[PDB]
């Protein structure tokens, strides 16, 4: 779907409560 | 997290929650406390900035 | 009331725009080559102003009451001196200080008075036609002074009176405001040229004077002037002729200007910190030429409209009799216990009742006792002696407090203590209220001490018997009304309650009302308040809980003391706003980004 | 009279110093207390400050 490969897809798979922290000035 | 958790700290007062506070004494003696807490959080703040 | 004047045809006031006015020096600092920032009472830049009119040379004489707020900008176009004089106050019937600064011919007069003003206070020179003269005649403002706090009159001098027609050519810029009772007054002239309108531009003001008087003042007026000569038909009651001038009148409002010293130390130019993001940037960036980039400001909130009250229906009463002042009472020792609950406890039924002499409540403010909601309550009452009322108090020593009554150090409750003579004090004394004198040892709070044993002092053994270092613990006391003050009873209750801790029913008389979701409004459960909007929620409580508190030690969800309903408080302060801008050289509209 | 009640406007008496300069001296103006030098200045402020 995107323009990326195999061995690039299976390494951003191994890579890996927001409302509540952002409720507090927490924001990213 | 542990900023989350940091809400949840006394820092030497009754509770943690301002309205709590601010709904069971008056303004001119909860001052102290408040102080206190916006202290202890500043330095909560600047550690977690360091 | 006085007199009045007839023919006067007020037309509608109109709306009109100002152009930058209201810039003086926010105290006696120095400052050049350097952008600082005040927070005093000025007027807001582009503001929406009302526009009075005063030309007859037709038929316009309207000049009303106007209350004083926190800062009164007075703008005046003229060119033959047309405003006269100023009063203030705030009833206006001899019952009042008032303050009257006028501006004769002659002197200028300030007076902190107790003045009785009429309907239409003004003044009036009269011309003559054989001789040029201009002389006062008509001073139609107060009819009497008596009283008066303050006088000053200034230097005599020459003033010319003018009263030609044409444009205007003066404009009198006046800065009102009210600091600790002090007035501070500042006064700028400008010799301008133009027809109508407002004119444009910036100019600084300077400090007039600053008077350390100490009155309430709410209202003001400005007192004009007539002229009287050969075009007035012969009468003084429906003749007049007010001129050819205008007034602006406009209320300061606490708002935060930067200012740009230059190497002189005067104010030439004024930058607003809350307008337009631009104004926004040069405030933050304490400067004029923005580059090109963005930046983070404040957070959106969302403003409250409307506020929801929310109790249980209670209908039964505490009663307060039997409880404050009734007819008797217990020992020390064995002190009288009661349970109060399913009422509605309230503070201002106790004043009427009987006057105390101490009431103090450790823990919580005595005057936000109807503003949280009571549970268990517990009444301790006892009678005991004027010399150990002091001991009674969480954080105290003595034998009473010691051996008889305990308070635990973080007690939050009230303890009440009031003086009973009128019962509790025979001609020959009261011997119905028992002390316990010592005790081998303490005790724990809130705990009930009935042993009528025999004390041991130190040694022999006693058995049974009372004799060698053998005393009985209780001991009289000896209310007598020939003794002192120290020496009368005194009935002491103590209330002792939780604030948030279990689902009760106490509460106070604020009644319910409404119910609104899907808004961002106030909320008040069990004295707990809060800001948000109360959504329906699907989780299950327990019949023993009310409030919830997850991992941020927040109230999640509420119960209803009614409905019996959950319902979650969501916060709608979220939100981030940003303003990009390509540069000041470049152009003069920026981006509002919304994160 | 009265003491530390309503605006006052008279007081007592006060007593004054003479002025001297070039010296790391203390001063007492309007209420600031100050210590050091005071020299001579080029520039000039405003006729009310």
């Amino acid at each position: 779907p995107s323009k990326r490969s195999f061995i690039e897809d299976l390494l951003f798979n191994k890579v890996t409560l927001i409302c509540a922290q952002k409720f507090n000035g927490l924001t990213v | 997290n542990t900023l989350v958790k940091q809400l949840s700290s006394n820092f030497g007062a009754i509770s943690s929650v301002l309205n709590d506070i601010l709904s069971r004494l008056d303004p001119p003696e909860a001052e102290v406390q408040i102080d206190r807490l916006i202290t202890g959080r500043l330095q909560s703040l600047q550690t977690y900035v360091t | 009331q006085c007199v009045n004047l007839t023919t006067r045809t007020q037309l509608p006031p109109a709306y009109t725009n100002s152009f930058t006015r209201g810039v003086y020096y926010p105290d006696k600092v120095f400052r050049s080559s350097v952008l600082h920032s005040t927070q005093d009472l000025f007027l807001p830049f582009f503001s929406n102003v009302t526009w009075f009119h005063a030309i007859h040379v037709t038929k316009r004489f309207d000049n009303p009451v106007l209350p004083f707020n926190d800062g009164v900008y007075f703008a005046s176009t003229e060119k033959s001196n047309i405003i006269r004089g100023w009063i203030f106050g705030t009833t206006l019937d001899s019952k009042t200080q008032s303050l009257l600064i006028v501006n004769n011919a002659t002197n200028v007069v300030i007076k902190v008075c107790e003045f009785q003003f009429c309907n239409d206070p003004f003044l009036g020179v009269y011309y003559h036609k054989n001789n040029k003269s201009w002389m006062e005649s008509e001073f139609r403002v107060y009819s009497s002074a008596n009283n008066c706090t303050f006088e000053y009159v200034s230097q005599p001098f020459l003033m010319d009176l003018e009263g030609k027609q044409g444009n205007f050519k003066n404009l009198r810029e006046f800065v009102f405001k009210n600091i600790d009772g002090y007035f501070k007054i500042y006064s700028k002239h400008t010799p301008i040229n133009l027809v109508r309108d407002l004119p444009q531009g910036f100019s600084a003001l300077e400090p007039l004077v600053d008077l350390p008087i100490g009155i309430n003042i709410t209202r003001f007026q400005t007192l004009l002037a007539l002229h009287r000569s050969y075009l007035t038909p012969g009468d003084s009651s429906s003749g007049w002729t007010a001129g050819a001038a205008a007034y602006y009148v406009g209320y300061l409002q606490p708002r935060t200007f930067l200012l740009k010293y230059n190497e002189n130390g005067t104010i030439t130019d004024a930058v607003d910190c809350a307008l337009d993001p631009l104004s926004e940037t040069k405030c933050t960036l304490k400067s004029f030429t923005v580059e090109k980039g963005i930046y983070q400001t404040s957070n959106f909130r969302v403003q409250p409209t409307e506020s929801i009250v929310r109790f249980p229906n209670i209908t039964n009463l505490c009663p307060f009799g039997e409880v404050f002042n009734a007819t008797r009472f217990a020992s020390v020792y064995a002190w009288n216990r009661k349970r109060i609950s399913n009422c509605v406890a309230d503070y201002s039924v106790l004043y009427n009742s009987a006057s105390f002499s101490t009431f103090k409540c450790y823990g919580v403010s005595p005057t936000k006792l109807n503003d949280l909601c009571f549970t268990n309550v517990y009444a301790d009452s006892f009678v005991i002696r004027g010399d150990e009322v002091r001991q009674i108090a969480p954080g105290q020593t003595g034998k009473i407090a010691d051996y008889n009554y305990k308070l635990p150090d973080d007690f939050t409750g009230c303890v009440i203590a009031w003086n009973s003579n009128n019962l509790d004090s025979k001609v020959g004394g009261n011997y119905n209220y028992l002390y316990r004198l010592f005790r081998k040892s303490n005790l724990k709070p809130f705990e009930r001490d009935i042993s009528t044993e025999i004390y041991q002092a130190g040694s022999t053994p006693c058995n049974g018997v009372e004799g060698f270092n053998c005393y009985f613990p209780l001991q009289s006391y000896g209310f007598q009304p020939t003794n002192g003050v120290g020496y009368q009873p005194y009935r002491v209750v103590v209330l002792s309650f939780e604030l948030l801790h279990a689902p009760a029913t106490v509460c106070g008389p604020k009644k319910s009302t409404n119910l609104v979701k899907n808004k961002c409004v106030n909320f008040n459960f069990n004295g707990l308040t809060g800001t948000g909007v109360l959504t329906e929620s699907n989780k299950k409580f327990l019949p023993f809980q009310q409030f919830g508190r997850d991992i941020a030690d927040t109230t999640d969800a509420v119960r209803d003391p009614q409905t019996l309903e959950i319902l979650d408080i969501t916060p709608c302060s979220f939100g981030g706003v940003s303003v990009i801008t390509p540069g000041t050289n470049t152009s003069n509209q920026v981006a509002v980004l919304y994160q």
